[PDB]
Parts: C-alpha cells; structure tokens; sequence
C-alpha cells in the first residue's frame, strides 16, 4: 500500500517468489478443526495485586 | 454481617470451573458414589455405633427382666 502502480509489485513477485513450493504434500495439507467453545471460569485470586 | 472483598487475604490459588449446562449433575451416581459411602461408613463405625449396641442390650434385658418380675413364682 502505498505509491506504487501494482504492475511493479507482481513483477517483483514473479522475480523473487516464483521460487516458492506452491506444491503441496501428497496429504499433509494442515486443515483446521473447529474448535469446542466451552462454558467455564478460571480464577487466579492474587490479593497482592 | 460481613461481605466479599473484605473476608481474608489469599495468594497464588487458581480454581477451575465448569458451567452447569457443560457437565452432568449426577456423574458416575453409583460407581463412584456407593464407594464412597463404604469408605465412610468404615471410618466412623467404631465411634457411633458401639454405644447405641450397649443400648440395645441394656433395652432388652431391662424388658426382659421387667416381664419375669412380674409372673408369679410358686410359694
């Protein structure tokens, strides 16, 4: 962001991240598990604060 | 009347809780619960129940001989 014409900036990417991995593992693809919201309280009494 | 914020001074003690509606009300009832009734039962059998035994003694015998007392005996 900023003053630059976008042009510049995919040339720079095809320049210097075209050397990239874009292929993944055969099946280590990290997917993201939902994850369980629960109802609870934690409580750290600390009177000296 | 004394109220929270003013009762006693405490350091260093965390406490995890659950929310009513996340867990059981009655969680392992039976297999954890009778157990449990064993193990108290046993360590204060010897103090309450040996005097109510001397009880049942000293009541039966007290009836027992009250009734004899009272049925006559040849001359």
């Amino acid at each position: 962001a900023g003053g630059l014409e976008h042009r510049q900036l995919l040339d720079l990417a095809q320049k210097h991240f075209s050397g990239l991995s874009g292929t993944y593992d055969e099946d280590a693809v990290p997917t993201l598990s939902p994850c369980r919201f629960t109802g609870s309280q934690i409580c750290h009494r600390e009177d000296g604060l | 009347g004394r109220q929270f914020g003013h009762l006693t001074r405490v350091r260093h003690v965390i406490t995890y809780s659950l929310s009513p509606f996340e867990q059981r009300a009655f969680p392992h009832y039976f297999s954890k619960g009778i157990p449990n009734v064993l193990r108290r039962t046993r360590a204060c059998i010897l103090r309450v129940a040996p005097p109510f035994v001397a009880f049942y003694l000293v009541y039966t015998w007290g009836t027992q001989e009250f009734e004899k007392s009272k049925r006559k005996n040849p001359a």
